[PDB]
């Protein structure tokens, strides 16, 4: 089938928002996924510790849930532990970090929302997203 | 990238680097244009 | 290993080796009645391995066999933390806590069998007599350790069989898959006796170093076979915390 | 866009760059 | 000369045979070519350039030449990151003026400079068994191979410096004040095995090392080059060696291949004149900063990772060399020998130390290996990152790897290539590169085997 | 004849979280509870039952309230050193 | 005349049945010592502990194995490219448990081969020969050293060379497509046209020759006894075997000069095992075989198969499965 | 062992030596063709 | 036992290997 607007149609908040992503949006949104996250976020995974994944299981266990794209951003933004607990900022890319993560320090909000978007729809075209590393 | 004041020869910067192979392929062309003597 | 660096120490073995005191050596550490000490750098560096070898006849004396080690200068336990307690009456009570305290050996013996085991001192508590107020020449702490399984409930035999991982039976014989006894792996918590006879102390920088005879079981295979008799003579040495 | 038109410009000069030479020297009679 | 097959007894194929014996047309050839060499590395400097992303790692652009350049202090400040994008303009611009400057020069002797400069001048004239003018050549490229090396000397030490990876206070630019002129540790690097552990030459760790081995390279290639201007060959060079223009391309082909083969091995084991900031993580890097980061997440999640034993006994993060020193288990037990300036820290003198292991790692430390991690130098053809049976969406293969497959192929052919013409110089100075002759074949004058 | 761990799987233990078995990859479903608390958990076992979870020392309001709000979930089972020797409860080497 | 210059004839000298040489003076001890070594370690070497992980692998057939799984087990990989000579270690039994042997027998082998295409040059030069014979064998022995020393050079370890046995082969070459996808190297492509097109040449000319054999004897006796060892005359009519070659295909494609044929006839084997040999040397660098995985898309975005995913699916099935308990980590980047 | 290793290195280093002494011995002039 | 019958095959064929070049049948320009 075409990337049909239910397939870019996806969560936009935890109250029940939803989004649909432009096809524009979301070729923007897999640009950059390829350009900077497939380091250690090939097909969902998390290679440098996969008890945290992107795929949508995991995404939605994490506190708050990020099966969102709201929470998706913050993240990226602020990242944290799984449980919310600990202030990855340090650990992992954001925007809020360009002294550290210049890889980032060119991303608009826009980028940031495409990305998050995209990583909210590339689960449901792969089966194979967020599974083991050797999968 | 290039410094600003040069991104207008951007597209020849992109086919420079592949002369000399173009060199090695001359000089097969005149080779054939003496019949390889 | 002396005060080298790295540079100094590398390929040279003396990584395996545990730091000696010193010979003008024969001061007592003090110690409080009801006061417990921290072990800082605990180390134990084995030099003899005698294996209990089985007698076919009956009821005739085993007579431990020399081994010689296959592995390389693998094995030493080191930078163990520990603690020493002082009973009410006066016992010394020494306790492991963590640090390199465990090295996989294997050693050969006349004959040609191979002798793995999992060579450690891993939860070792051990006592001495009461009435020591002091730690000194006469301080021998004999007491017991844990032996984990040698392989771990994560290994695969060469037929793919595992405790939690793997087969649970002969799968390239597809007819007598389940008949084998070793398709059902095993991991015992094996047991162990220890003594460490301290035979020198300096008291002022709390060393002390002396000698120790460790008695273990060998690997089973995850339960293939029947364990070995395996016994340990080396040296040892730490630094007590009197402060 | 337009940079692989100028790139495929850049190109084609270049390609014929060496044939040209090739050609002219032959057909006015260079030593080759 | 003739420029055809019935007046060279050279086929089109081989035709830059016909060269062998006209001096002047030859030396259009080198010349030419040399302006090929600098075209190149001009115009992939310009290329690289235009192609960088300045804030994104060198290693993940497919940069080979920037990397060069920043190692000698140009452009780069702490960490490597890329200060001015100029100066790499500038050494692209320049070797591509200077490189039409050599072209026109090789044209003119090519085509229509005089065809031999024997009879023009004995200075330039040579023949390849005129064995002191041969070894004057040798003289005055020897001076100049020593002069370049004293080149880089003055970069390192009098012209802003070189980019150090071991500087304390993070990786940085820094000028070399105290290079070792110490000929124990220069020409003992020389005698070091060529095995793990010891790394003959390519475990040079430490900037002062490279300049003074530079200082005695300048002066020995200086010196040498004095006494081949000043003498001929001895007797025994004279007796042992086959003196024509083909064994002397043989001889040079030989050692091309040796220096090939050196410099893949070079840029796959050293980190220090491959900085892994410009280069990326050496394969054993990556191991081993796998090995650590999985060390400390676990170590996070409350593993004592001293007392861990793995599936088959062995300690899973932390194990003994075989000499006993503390190293990462796993597989990465044959990387034991890796040294990088992020994991030292964590080393004591008996190998990696729990004290600092427990309490001495920061956060750049395991930013650092992750990212060492996730660029191993694994990689497809079509420039597919990580391990083969990865999906595409990771585009990336090291260029360490891109430096030392490539050198590897181009050493091995030079190694055909000086066999080839070992043995052609051989057979035509004794006369047989032409076939056997029937009157006089060898063999029919030998006593039978059996 | 099942070895250890595949009678482990018969009992509580193959069908809800153990506290004194499970690895820390299986607190992950409990929200809020990986990486932080599931590592208190793991570090404070073994627990005879499941309410003294609830008695982790140093333990925190938030966290009280999370095993409070989750204590259906856990089960307490004999600590097998199969799944537990060689902090496979933290890395059973699965990736 | 002096006792050196008597010995100089007499290692050069071209009437010894077997040419020694200044390249035999060391291709004989190190192949002789190579050889002794694997004999003996093949029949009677105690098992080695390849994967360093305390699993010993039993290579002799005294340890169970017969000649088809036999093998000299490549050396530990605790050893990494460690030198290890017989006097680092302890005893002769460490040096086997780690897999000395391997090392003993492979380094010397390796200098056997280089020598022995030096004496493949040295002899044709004594003989008055041309002298590129050398450069055709220098291809088995550049895939050799590719095996041997450059791929264990470039993974880090010499336990990652190729095992001296047949199954141990077989393990190699599965191992190593897992790794790197070495049927979809444009290089192995290259090898795999090398040897099947000079397997096709030599049917096609040994075919063509003796098919155009001149009749010489009876049709009792074999036509080999025609052709007499040092005739001059030709033994067979390349011209009938060139009009029936350029009937078969087309008059322009036949060879009909013996010396551009025999040339082609060296060159194509030669060249293919060359490329080969450089395609092992630069998977050693882990610059492997193209990744076609999840190359096609279709319109929404979901992975449409090709051959190579299926291919790749027989990969991780290898992958996973190789060194099963030497994995401590998630990527397999040793 | 040390024995063992000092036997080795007097054996290869004759093996060698032997070796560049002989290519050293006028080797080009060994030949059944021209000896200039 | 089948260790003698390998051992036994692989001797065989070096055997043949060293009469194939000590006794060969020699070749002769006639
Ligand atoms: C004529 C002369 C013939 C001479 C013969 C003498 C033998 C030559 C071959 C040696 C064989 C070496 C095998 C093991 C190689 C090895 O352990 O590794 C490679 C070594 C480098 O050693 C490594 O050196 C490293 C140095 O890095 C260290 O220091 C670095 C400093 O930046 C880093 O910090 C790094 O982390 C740290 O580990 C480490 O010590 C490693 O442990 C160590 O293994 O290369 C080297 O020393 C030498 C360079 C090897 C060249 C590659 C072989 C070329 C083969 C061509 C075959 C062609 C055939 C054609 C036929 C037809
Ligand atoms: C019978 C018939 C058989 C013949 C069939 C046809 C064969 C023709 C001859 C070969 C033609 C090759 C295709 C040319 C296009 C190409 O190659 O395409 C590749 C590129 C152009 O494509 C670009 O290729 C890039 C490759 O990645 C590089 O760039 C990426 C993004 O920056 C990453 O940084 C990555 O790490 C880095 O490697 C990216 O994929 C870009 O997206 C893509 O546009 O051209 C280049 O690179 C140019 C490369 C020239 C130098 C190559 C050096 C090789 C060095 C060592 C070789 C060792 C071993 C060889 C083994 C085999
Ligand atoms: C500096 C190095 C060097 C120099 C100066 C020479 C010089 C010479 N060589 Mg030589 N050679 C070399 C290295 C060198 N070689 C190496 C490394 C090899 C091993 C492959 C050889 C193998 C070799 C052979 C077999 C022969 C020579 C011959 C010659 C003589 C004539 C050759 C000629 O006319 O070129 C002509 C050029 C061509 C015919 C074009 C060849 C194109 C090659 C095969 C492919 C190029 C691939 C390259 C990487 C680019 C890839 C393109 C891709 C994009 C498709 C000449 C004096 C001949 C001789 O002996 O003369 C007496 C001869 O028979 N060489
Ligand atoms: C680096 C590569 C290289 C170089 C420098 C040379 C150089 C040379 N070759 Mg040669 N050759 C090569 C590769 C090369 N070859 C290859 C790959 C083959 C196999 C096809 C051959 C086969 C071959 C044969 C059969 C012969 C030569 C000959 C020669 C010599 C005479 C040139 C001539 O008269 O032709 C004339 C060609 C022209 C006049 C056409 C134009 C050439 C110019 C230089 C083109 C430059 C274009 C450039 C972009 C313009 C920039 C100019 C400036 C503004 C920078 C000369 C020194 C001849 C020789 O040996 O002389 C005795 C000879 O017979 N070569
Ligand atoms: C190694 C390269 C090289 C060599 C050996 C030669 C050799 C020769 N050239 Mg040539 N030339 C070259 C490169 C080279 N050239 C280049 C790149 C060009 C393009 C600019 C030319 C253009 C050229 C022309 C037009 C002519 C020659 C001529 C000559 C011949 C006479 C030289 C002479 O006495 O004049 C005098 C030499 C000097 C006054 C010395 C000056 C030295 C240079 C120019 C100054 C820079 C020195 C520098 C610091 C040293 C290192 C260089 C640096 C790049 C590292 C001679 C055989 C002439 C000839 O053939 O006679 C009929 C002739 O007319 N050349
Ligand atoms: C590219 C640079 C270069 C070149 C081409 C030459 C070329 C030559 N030099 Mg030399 N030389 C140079 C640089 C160079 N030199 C420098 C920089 C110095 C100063 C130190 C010298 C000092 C020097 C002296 C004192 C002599 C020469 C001599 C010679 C001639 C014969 C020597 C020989 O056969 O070589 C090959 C070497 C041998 C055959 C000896 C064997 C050496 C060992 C056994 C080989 C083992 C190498 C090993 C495998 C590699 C490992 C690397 C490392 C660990 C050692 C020859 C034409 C001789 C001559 O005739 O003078 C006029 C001579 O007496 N040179
Ligand atoms: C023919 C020969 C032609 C040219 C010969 C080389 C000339 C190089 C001169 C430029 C030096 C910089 C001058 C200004 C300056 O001080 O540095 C300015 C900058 C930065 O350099 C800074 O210099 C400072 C001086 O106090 C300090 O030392 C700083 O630490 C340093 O970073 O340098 C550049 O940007 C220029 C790049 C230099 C690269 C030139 C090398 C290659 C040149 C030619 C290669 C041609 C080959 C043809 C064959
Ligand atoms: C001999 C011969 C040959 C060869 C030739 C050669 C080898 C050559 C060359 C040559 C060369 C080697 C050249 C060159 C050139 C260069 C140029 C011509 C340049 C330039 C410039 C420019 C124009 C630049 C510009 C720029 C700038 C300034 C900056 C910015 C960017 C740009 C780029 C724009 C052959 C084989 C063919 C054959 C025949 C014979
Ligand atoms: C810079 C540097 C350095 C330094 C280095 C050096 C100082 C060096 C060197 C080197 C050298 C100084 C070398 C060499 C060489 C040699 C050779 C390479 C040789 C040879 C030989 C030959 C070739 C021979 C041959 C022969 C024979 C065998 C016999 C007969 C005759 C003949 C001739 C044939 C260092 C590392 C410190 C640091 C880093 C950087
Ligand atoms: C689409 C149609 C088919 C396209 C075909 C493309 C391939 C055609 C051939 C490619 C060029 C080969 O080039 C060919 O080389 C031969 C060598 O025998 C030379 O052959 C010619 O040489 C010279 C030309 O200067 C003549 O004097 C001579 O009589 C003639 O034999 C020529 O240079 C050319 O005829
Ligand atoms: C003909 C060619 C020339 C032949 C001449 C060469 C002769 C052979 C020389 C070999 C020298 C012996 O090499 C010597 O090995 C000893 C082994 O005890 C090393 O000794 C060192 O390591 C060994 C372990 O092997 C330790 O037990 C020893 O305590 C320590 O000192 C020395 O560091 C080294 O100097
Ligand atoms: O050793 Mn024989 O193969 Ca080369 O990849 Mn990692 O290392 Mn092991 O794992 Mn897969
Ligand atoms: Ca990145
Ligand atoms: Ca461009
Ligand atoms: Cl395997
Ligand atoms: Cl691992
Ligand atoms: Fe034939």
């Amino acid at each position: 089938v075409e990337l049909t607007e239910s397939t870019r149609t996806i969560p936009l908040d935890e109250a029940g928002g939803t989004t649909t992503l432009t096809a524009r949006q979301f070729t923007n949104g897999q640009k950059i996924f390829v350009d900077t996250c497939t380091q250690c976020h090939l097909q969902g995974k998390t290679k440098t510790n996969n008890n945290v994944s992107l795929g949508l299981a995991d995404l939605a266990g994490a506190e708050p849930r990020r099966d969102n794209v709201l929470a998706l951003v913050e993240f990226l933004k602020n990242p944290k532990s799984y449980d919310g607990e600990d202030d990855y900022s340090e650990l992992h890319p954001n925007i809020s970090r360009p002294d550290i993560y210049p890889e980032m320090r060119n991303y608009t909000e826009d980028d940031i929302f495409d990305v998050a978007g995209y990583t909210l729809i590339a689960p449901k075209l792969d089966e194979r997203w967020g599974g083991t590393i050797y999968f | 990238k290039l410094p600003e004041a040069y991104q207008i020869f951007d597209p020849l910067v992109d086919v420079l680097p592949v002369i000399p192979l173009f060199f090695l392929a001359l000089a097969f062309v005149w080779q054939a244009a003496v019949g390889f003597k | 290993k002396s005060q080298l660096t790295y540079d100094d120490i590398v390929n040279t073995g003396l990584a395996n080796v545990c730091p000696e005191i010193s010979s003008f050596t024969r001061g007592t550490i003090e110690v409080e009645p009801n006061t417990k000490y921290f072990v800082s750098d605990f180390c134990m560096e084995p030099q003899e391995y005698f294996v209990k070898e089985e007698p076919v006849n009956k009821r005739q004396k085993a007579e431990y066999v020399k081994g010689k080690v296959l592995t390389r200068q693998t094995t030493s336990l080191e930078q163990i933390r520990g603690s020493i307690a002082v009973g009410a009456d006066g016992t010394l009570t020494f306790k492991e806590k963590d640090g390199i305290d465990f090295q996989p050996i294997t050693v050969l013996l006349p004959g040609g069998e191979e002798v793995p085991f999992f060579f450690t001192v891993k939860n070792f508590t051990g006592t001495t007599e009461p009435g020591f107020t002091s730690i000194n020449s006469s301080t021998d702490f004999v007491g017991d350790f844990n032996v984990p399984s040698y392989r771990g409930a994560g290994f695969l035999d060469p037929k793919a069989r595992g405790l939690y991982t793997g087969y649970d039976n002969a799968v390239a014989l597809p007819s007598a898959a389940d008949k084998f006894r070793t398709n059902k792996k095993e991991t015992p918590l094996g047991k162990g006796t220890l003594s460490l006879q301290v035979t020198q102390v300096d008291g002022s920088t709390g060393e002390i170093a002396g000698i120790f005879e460790s008695e273990q079981p060998s690997d089973t295979d995850l339960g293939a076979k029947e364990p070995l008799d395996v016994k340990v003579r080396g040296i040892f040495y730490g630094r007590v915390d009197t402060d | 866009n337009l940079e692989p038109i100028f790139q495929l410009t850049f190109l084609g000069l270049i390609v014929l760059a060496g044939p040209a030479v090739v050609f002219v020297l032959a057909f006015r009679g260079g030593d080759l | 000369g003739g420029r055809d097959l019935p007046s060279t007894g050279f086929a089109w194929w081989s035709g830059n045979a016909r060269l062998i014996n006209l001096s002047g047309k030859l030396l259009g050839a080198h010349v030419a070519h040399a302006g090929l060499i600098v075209f190149w590395a001009g115009a992939m400097t310009l290329f690289e350039v235009a192609h960088f992303i300045p804030e994104k790692p060198m290693y993940e652009q497919g940069l080979i030449l920037l990397p060069h350049i920043a190692t000698l202090g140009w452009g780069v400040g702490p960490a490597g990151e890329v200060t001015d994008i100029f100066p790499f303009f500038v050494v692209g611009v320049l070797h591509l003026i200077s490189s039409a400057v050599l072209g026109l020069g090789g044209i003119y002797h090519a085509l229509r400079g005089p065809e031999v400069l024997e009879e023009y001048s004995s200075f330039f004239g040579y023949d390849w068994k005129d064995k002191n003018q041969m070894t004057n050549i040798i003289g005055y490229h020897l001076i100049l191979l020593g002069c370049g090396a004293l080149l880089l000397v003055f970069k390192a030490m009098f012209f802003g410096g070189v980019y150090d990876t071991w500087a304390p206070g993070g990786g940085d630019v820094r000028v070399i004040t105290n290079p070792t002129l110490n000929p124990a540790i220069i020409f003992g690097y020389l005698l070091k095995a060529p095995f793990g552990g010891e790394g003959w030459i390519i475990s040079v760790n430490n900037m002062e090392d490279i300049i003074g081995g530079h200082i005695w390279i300048g002066l020995i290639c200086i010196s040498g080059g004095i006494w081949h201007i000043l003498t001929k060959p001895f007797g025994w060079a004279r007796r042992a060696l086959i003196w024509s223009g083909e064994a002397y391309l043989s001889y040079s082909l030989g050692a091309l291949s040796l220096m090939g083969f050196i410099a893949s091995v070079f840029v796959w084991f050293n980190n220090t004149a491959y900085p892994s900031e410009f280069y990326g993580p050496t394969g054993m890097e990556a191991s081993q900063s796998q090995a650590f980061t999985f060390l400390v997440r676990d170590q996070r999640l409350g593993a004592n990772i001293a007392s861990a034993q793995g599936p088959t006994g062995l300690g899973k993060y932390l194990m003994r060399s075989p000499s006993g020193e503390i190293i990462f288990g796993g597989e990465t037990m044959r990387f034991w020998d890796f040294r990088g300036p992020w994991l030292e820290p964590l080393r004591g003198p008996n190998g990696l130390d729990l004290d600092k292991l427990r309490n001495d790692i920061q956060p750049w430390q395991v930013r650092r290996a992750a990212e060492y991690m996730t660029h191993a130098p694994l990689g497809s053809l079509n420039s597919v990152g990580g391990v083969i049976t990865d999906v595409n969406s990771f585009n990336y293969v090291s260029p360490r790897a891109w430096l030392a497959t490539s050198h590897f192929v181009l050493g091995f052919f030079f190694l055909v290539g000086h066999l080839w013409h070992a043995g052609r110089a051989r057979a035509a100075a004794a006369g047989f590169e032409k076939g056997i002759d029937r009157e006089t074949e060898p063999t029919l004058f030998m006593p039978d085997l059996d | 004849e099942l070895n250890a761990v595949d009678a482990k799987l018969t009992t509580d233990f193959g069908q809800k979280i153990d506290l004194n078995n499970s690895d820390i990859r299986d607190f992950r479903g409990l929200r809020g509870f990986y990486p932080n608390l599931a590592s208190e958990i793991i570090k404070n076992a073994p627990y005879d039952t499941v309410e003294e979870v609830l008695d982790i020392p140093g333990l925190s309001e938030t966290q009280k309230s999370r095993l409070e709000a989750n204590l259906g979930s856990f089960t307490v089972t004999e600590p097998s050193i199969e799944l537990t020797s060689g902090d496979d409860r933290i890395n059973p080497g699965v990736y | 005349a002096s006792l050196w210059e008597q010995f100089c004839q007499w290692v050069t000298s071209t009437n010894n049945r077997i040419y020694v040489g200044w390249f035999g003076t060391l291709m004989i001890p190190t192949l002789l010592t190579a050889t002794t070594c694997f004999i003996i370690a093949f029949i009677a070497a105690p098992p080695v502990d390849i994967d360093g992980i305390r699993e010993p692998v039993a290579g002799s057939l005294l340890y169970g194995n017969n000649i088809i799984s036999g093998a000299v087990v490549p050396s530990s990989n605790a050893i990494g490219l460690h030198f290890y000579p017989i006097w680092e270690a302890a005893s002769l039994d460490e040096w086997l448990y780690n897999g000395g042997p391997y090392q003993l027998v492979v380094f010397h082998f390796l200098i056997g081969i280089f020598c022995y295409m030096g004496r493949q040059w040295e002899l044709s030069y004594r003989l008055g020969m041309r002298p590129w014979i050398c450069v055709a064998y220098s291809a088995p022995v550049s895939a050799a050293t590719a095996v041997f020393l450059i791929y264990p050079i470039g993974q880090g370890s010499f336990s990652d060379g190729m095992p001296l046995g047949i199954s141990g082969t077989f393990n190699f070459m599965i191992v190593f497509q897992a790794e790197h996808n070495i049927l979809m190297h444009p290089f192995h492509m290259l090898g795999v046209a090398g040897v099947f097109g000079g397997s096709l040449f030599s049917a096609m000319h040994g075919s063509l020759v003796t098919s155009s054999l001149v009749r010489e004897t009876t049709e009792v006796e074999s036509q080999n006894y025609g052709y007499k060892f040092g005739q001059e005359e030709e033994t067979y009519n390349i011209v009938a075997a060139h009009g029936y070659f350029g009937r078969l295909i087309f008059q322009y494609a036949s060879f009909n000069n013996s010396r551009s044929l025999h040339f082609f006839l060296g060159a194509w084997p030669v060249i293919g095992i060359w490329f080969t040999a450089m395609g092992v040397s630069t998977m050693a660098f882990n610059l492997n075989g193209f990744n076609f995985n999840q190359s096609i898309l279709d319109s929404q975005g979901r992975v449409i198969g090709t051959w190579a995913d299926v291919l790749n699916r027989a990969n991780i099935g290898f992958e996973v499965m190789h060194e099963r308990n030497a994995h401590n980590f998630p990527l397999d980047l040793a | 062992m040390l024995t063992l290793k000092i036997a080795v290195y007097i054996v290869v280093g004759l093996f060698i030596s032997l070796f560049i002494f002989g290519f050293l011995s006028s080797d080009p002039t060994r030949n059944p063709g021209r000896k200039d | 036992m089948e260790s003698v019958a390998y051992i036994l095959v692989l001797t065989m064929a070096l055997a043949v290997l060293f009469f194939a070049i000590a006794f060969r049948e020699p070749p002769r320009i006639e």
